[PDB]
């Protein structure tokens, strides 16, 4: 009886699982590793901060290698709960990474949002929102400290820690552009909020202190860091229309080995709005009641999983004029691609197409090298904006090929591409191999 | 799960690829044997194929050669004169090249700066653990 | 002070972690991998797709290896939000996988529901739901494109990609049975919904294109794979009495090294109903008020974690008449087993018993080989159906050994077993080594 | 066209990813592992179980190695839904582990709560709650079985399965303390609940049965396991007030290479309360209405993400009299630390500080050796308790440096540390190599 | 555009309502090529 | 900080404590003259 | 407004400052802004509210 009665039930079919055993599960041997320590050290931010300001910081030589970078912001609510949407993310308009004067990479507030929408998840995602927004129904005047992590290649894994010690002669710095306005903090839609406070900003960098043998190797030896970069071009969305199906062909001026493309349609009026407004709960300011308006979003619920409010009917990518894959529906890029390649849940209006087997990881796993493709074009077919946004019967009872009349407000398109490059470091200097 | 005479004919009946060789087979009813694997069939055939096509690496060698060629030469040279007078010269040349045949390597700045002095090992320190001097915690109980 | 203050605090107790170091964390060298690309190719479905029809497709020889397969459906709501439950999953009654005429595997709509309930989790499970149901309160007549991924062994990991390339003489086919009825789409309880549309359908296969060296290897060498198979036995339950505890001994006609067993009790009328219904929120149509009907579920909220509505009091598994483990409570199988073995949360009415350390993974980690068990039996004890389901107090305030009077509707039991077989490919042909 | 059009887009930039390929992604070779089986076996409890009792149990040598241990409890509700909070966790006041009589480790009910708060996530965390509490609005008189998994080092991975087989001359025993009171089960705040049932208890151990070769090696050879230990000291919190920011220097009586520190402030009366009470929904008994009281929590919603109710303003860890890192805000330790190092969401009032890259993993990744630190201390600064907890305007519209007047009820502080030691087994006996 | 106070007292990022009439865009590039003459005739080096 | 490493650190209170113990006489007064307003200056008064 | 500087290296490529040859030196510009600018924040001696 018991476990032994199963243990003894052996035979030919078990040989392929446990015959000639190689490994057990009950003897884990850990690896011995080089002694190291990590300290989170505050950096000095040069230039005035405030809304619309642009500042920068050199990362100081406190340790040998750097990884995580966190920007601390102090914001005060300019209105009540429901008026903000990830305001710390909205505030940090962009961040540029420069090494030795060469632009290595650059992130955008919208990317931080798109990136999150695609790659963070579950509790990891909720924590992130806790660090960038007000999620406990806070009221006007509330003060909160928000932490915006950076997502540059060296901020993703210790494996790509930037060896500042191996960059003896090159400055390393980040440039941070602050948004002119942040919703629910200093502006409410198009109106400014009188008396709103300006942000306080601080940048923390996590430094790795190595022991002597490891420190020496980094300082002494050449390195080749296989890293990822974000490419980004913003453009006009073929404005959705209530009379027909708009279409658009965007030649993608991308390069390098690309893991994936990502894109969204948005209403430039409101950070994070990737969908149409409607009088259904969470789809607009006051949605579901008499006070509902489909001209202004419920800022606290700006993002949604309600596909009927999305504007992409279908899409395909062509390489040198030929289809890369068969045309698929917008909902395929929104729901399936992330299912297959990431495992998270992507909001309506945000789309992903992977050329990679595992785009959410660090290990390259298949890429589309656009430096070898003369004409890469993204073809987008839009839904017909025939649905009256103020009437739930129409908003919710409609067909696959249509969307809200308010979907015509989604006039901006953001197309991103994530790719590999090589950051070579030698003789105290570093920079990218390809462009 | 029959006693091998059967497993073998079954493999033939069921069209098991190859056949038994490489399989592990049960015998009799119990007092469990069958750690026995029949050795992989001798001379498993390599069915005639045409699977060899230029490898991607071979393609890269060719594409890089093309890039080098066009970096130094035009994509196409006009032949509009050729035999006109002695003007084998004066032919227009086409220099715009398909992206896929353009070089893409950034300026070798890290190979060109030539700082006047070599880099050093940026040693830093906090000094000796003064409370840890002459204190040995590695003692075997005796 | 700072990070160096940690490094200096070194002694004898560090030797076991950092002495004679083997690794670092700050220098990741990625592996070089074979170059590949993945294409989504639409397959042709032979036969008429519609409710109750059986259709099939042969996977074309477009790429070298195949992994993910997604079956798309387009359904129109036959009623309002809350009247459907994973209708795309319900529609795809079963899927049968065959190579060269040999059946490799076969899945059922209920398996997809059980599989999901046990193995997908968090945002992944939600994203899945978004692809199979209407989760944004859509209304009658709404049209939606669903994506139902297949979960055969080659559809879950790249590691098991099926080598169509090495199957030069065998057709690989999928046969799909569509349900005669789908709740909230073409039927509402026992009634048909006049005017309901027939579903559309499309089968998509993700084909991997290999480089020459990898492609050649695959095409000529023999291959052997550990693959998964689903065994399934549907049977009548020892439906519990309102007066006592029914019990049952179910002969399990299973074979092969089994990774785990899983099962559920259900109301065969209502897809996904694994529990009793009650007048408590989410537990029935109109639950919580006077109009509540405890014989009609809240379809949109069919599932629940309220064990009070489950019917298994306790269970054990016998091997050749010998107890395999001590009798444990139904909640032990529902909550602890998946806690330990999967790490997700399992809905009430669904039970798991693992023979493996990590059954949710590909790598085998302990199996029960039923090919060597002359008499495998599942022993069940049911709860007493004495609780008046129409009285929330009766339900919510009761004891461990009892359930709802409506729990007598759980007349069907589905017992699944997931096992390992050996797939072999050679000289253009493929098949499974063991019966 | 198709996937082939991507493969051909290949050149020098791809060498770093696919040149000289070493691996593939489309073929997995599974390791052949040893033959084993798992059985859950009930242990006998020596001593009476009831509220406030201390019992012990010896683990039977039924199998060769052990991993998971689950303690079952049967509790009844002494009040309605909302009156209990993880009561089975609260009940298991503590558990000690000894081998040969040498204490190896010890866990506390508060640690289980802290551990969960920091390391379990998403559906893991939810499923856990389902096994220790009532989560479906059960009512007074309801009776349920709870399963409390233990969190000793061998209960986390098969890799550390305890080799009972190699401990032939040593007894392995657990000691358990059952709480004098459990909220909503036998007491409501300070008031006893007449008629409350005493808990039923059962201890289950999941045993691994090894085959002959593996069993022989374990029984005969010496072993060294790298294991985890929990260190803990409870102490008084310097209590803040409306007019002052209390501060406190807590000498840390810790030793060994430490993976991380963790701590919380709490109201010792209310299990799991790590934050102040307030008249906002879920933050107190009756919160949001006229009947609200800010002296008693909504027990079923005791925990919260609303940091405004957290007490800690800022903190630093000092080693050998010197700052480890710059002083940081309580929200850093509550949100950023666990975001960066664990990926879960830590509730308000619970703080983490890692000295390691992966505190949630088994593999050591940077440690602080406190055996080489003579003057370690945790220096805390508290927020002023000026906010009127009964007024949402004050509770929700306040500043970073202030908290609820009810935060002065958080008078207890629990500081934990997790370190690495070595459990050696030789000639049938074992114990820890270092203090 | 019809009100000087608005026309002249405005901000950096704005212009006249009549600025929407500037619907045409002309983009030029001035570059270098080589004109080659030989044996009585000629043409450009690059095309 | 030298070379990325803290050598020392002073605090406003330390400066006050240090002065209280170690500066004196007119050194202390002159010091006060450089850190405060000691000639009964009024609101809005500006000083370096 | 754009105020070009008129330092020697700001007038001709011929005097471009070789930052590259100044590998170990910093180049800095210090700018003092006027306390008052006529017609912008002051009108003669009067501040402009």
């Amino acid at each position: 009886a018991g476990g032994l009665s199963q243990l003894v039930a052996y035979g030919a079919q078990d040989v392929y699982l446990t015959g000639n055993p190689q490994i057990t599960f009950f003897k884990t041997v850990y690896r011995r590793y080089t002694n190291f320590a990590i300290e989170s050290i505050q950096q000095t931010i040069n230039g005035s901060v405030g809304f619309g300001n642009k500042v920068s910081t050199q990362i100081s030589r406190n340790g040998d290698l750097i990884t995580d970078i966190v920007v601390e912001f102090v914001l005060t609510k300019g209105g009540n709960g429901g008026t903000t949407y990830y305001p710390a993310e909205e505030l940090l308009q962009d961040v540029e990474l420069e090494i030795g004067g060469q632009r290595i990479d650059k992130h955008y507030n919208d990317w931080f949002r798109t990136y999150d929408a695609l790659f963070r998840m579950n509790d990891d995602r909720y924590n992130y929102r806790r660090m960038t927004d007000w999620v406990n129904n806070e009221l006007v005047g509330a003060q909160k400290r928000f932490y915006v992590p950076l997502i540059f290649f060296f901020n993703q894994t210790p494996g790509l820690a930037l060896p500042l010690i191996a960059l003896q002669y090159h400055e390393v710095k980040l440039y941070f552009t602050l948004a002119s306005q942040v919703q629910g903090v200093n502006y409410n839609g198009s109106s400014a909020i009188a008396g709103a406070a300006q942000p306080t900003m601080s940048v923390w960098v996590d430094y790795i202190f190595l022991d002597t043998q490891e420190r020496t190797r980094f300082a002494q030896l050449p390195h080749e860091y296989l890293i990822e970069q974000l490419q980004f071009t913003g453009s006009e969305t073929a404005t959705p229309s209530a009379t027909t199906q708009a279409s658009q062909n965007i030649r993608l001026n991308f390069n390098h080995p690309t893991k994936y493309l990502a894109w969204n349609f948005n209403n430039p009026t409101n950070y994070g709005q990737y969908t149409a407004l409607a009088n259904i709960p969470g789809a607009c300011s006051g949605a579901g009641t008499a006070a509902a308006t489909v001209t202004t979003p419920d800022y606290g619920n700006t993002g949604t999983y309600n596909e009927q409010l999305a504007v992409l009917d279908s899409a395909k990518i062509q390489l040198n004029g030929q289809d890369r894959f068969a045309t698929r529906k917008g909902s395929y890029f929104n729901k399936v691609q992330p299912y297959q390649s990431i495992g998270g849940v992507t909001p309506a209006g945000v789309y992903l197409y992977s050329f990679a087997l595992k785009p959410a990881g660090r290990q390259p796993s298949g890429t589309c090298n656009f430096s070898r493709i003369d004409n890469a074009t993204l073809s987008l077919t839009y839904k017909t904006c025939s649905i009256d946004a103020t009437s739930p019967a129409a908003v919710l009872g409609n067909t696959e090929t249509v969307t809200a009349n308010t979907a015509t407000l989604l006039t901006a398109l953001n197309i991103y591409a994530k790719n590999y490059n090589v950051l070579r470091i030698m003789s105290g200097m570093g920079g990218l191999a390809y462009a | 799960r029959l006693s091998a005479a059967y497993a073998i004919r079954a493999a033939r009946i069921s069209m098991i690829p190859g056949g038994v060789d490489g399989l592990v087979i049960n015998y009799a009813e119990g007092g469990e044997p069958a750690w026995v694997q029949y050795p992989l069939k001798k001379q498993k055939p390599l069915p005639n194929n045409l699977c060899y096509t230029p490898t991607l690496e071979d393609i890269a060698r060719k594409r890089e050669a093309v890039i080098a060629k066009y970096t130094k030469q035009p994509l196409e040279t006009g032949t509009t004169f050729t035999h006109v007078l002695n003007a084998s010269h004066l032919n227009e040349q086409y220099t715009r090249v398909k992206k896929s045949a353009l070089p893409d390597k950034e300026f070798p700045i890290i190979e060109t700066e030539k700082y006047p002095e070599p880099p050093i090992l940026w040693e830093t320190t906090i000094g000796a653990p003064s409370r840890l001097f002459d204190r040995s915690d590695g003692v075997k109980y005796v």
